């Protein structure tokens, strides 16, 4: 039973390490970076009067 | 010598087809389609009599429609 | 999906060892997605040709049921 | 007074301790390591009194 309960921990410690090369090497790794885009200021509300 | 002849002929025209498929792929790359950075490194051809197979490896895996475009170009 | 160790395509003597599984929803990107209609029409014509000489086996049932074969899963 | 006030006890069950001992003491099974054998026969029926 201890072996049956530790094989899951071993499976985690091996797959979550050596199989992450599969996802890591997949294209579009994390997100866009180093590249910026156009934008504009956002108007507020004033409601002036005289 | 039937098997030897069949595998010699099958492995011969495969090289001549790959030679011109490379040209067509290079043409598509200079225009906007398959895109750059999709270049194979090792290609292996395996022949068993009449039947044959072709395996090409890549560093960055092309997206789904890229595979269709290149397979259509090769065929 | 069934996961294997990296295989070196170059050495013919290379062997494969199994390593684990992973569940994935991505359909296989084979061909015939471009020519789906060209094959659907072809098979439906073959079936109706068989049925016309046959004993009128309600072609509507055949056309409705043949589309069930590709709605399966590998589980 | 201690008996009346100390109602429960807090401890970790044996299974986790055996798993940790197995992981820390990476040894092949079927080698008759008495350190692992001795602990395998323990229990905590009597922990409140102790």
């Amino acid at each position: 039973p201890n072996d049956e309960a530790t094989i899951k921990a071993l499976d985690n410690v091996i797959k979550q390490i050596e199989a992450l090369s599969v996802i890591v090497n997949r294209s579009e790794k994390a997100d866009d970076a180093q590249i910026l885009g156009p934008n504009t200021y956002k108007q507020l509300l004033e409601h002036l009067f005289s | 010598w039937t098997g030897t002849q069949n595998d010699l002929v099958n492995v011969s025209n495969h090289h001549m087809a790959y030679d011109e498929y490379k040209k067509r792929v290079a043409e598509l790359q200079r225009q906007g389609k398959i895109s750059i950075d999709v270049n194979d490194k090792h290609h292996i051809v395996r022949v068993f009599g009449d039947d044959s197979t072709f395996i090409m490896t890549y560093d960055e895996p092309p997206s789904a429609e890229e595979v269709h475009l290149m397979c259509a170009t090769f065929v | 999906r069934i996961m294997f160790k990296k295989y070196d395509y170059s050495n013919f003597n290379e062997k494969l060892v199994l390593k684990g599984e992973q569940m994935t929803n991505e359909p296989p990107t084979l061909l015939a997605t471009t020519h789906y209609e060209e094959m659907d029409k072809k098979r439906i014509d073959a079936l109706i040709k068989a049925n016309q000489r046959a004993g009128n086996i309600l072609s509507q049932s055949s056309i409705e049921r043949c589309r069930y074969t590709d709605s399966l899963d590998l589980v | 007074l201690d008996r009346a006030f100390l109602d429960g006890v807090g401890f970790t069950p044996l299974a986790e301790k055996q798993q940790q001992l197995q992981l820390q003491l990476k040894t092949n099974i079927l080698t008759a390591n008495l350190i692992r054998s001795a602990i395998n026969g323990m229990n905590t029926e009597s922990n409140l009194e102790v």
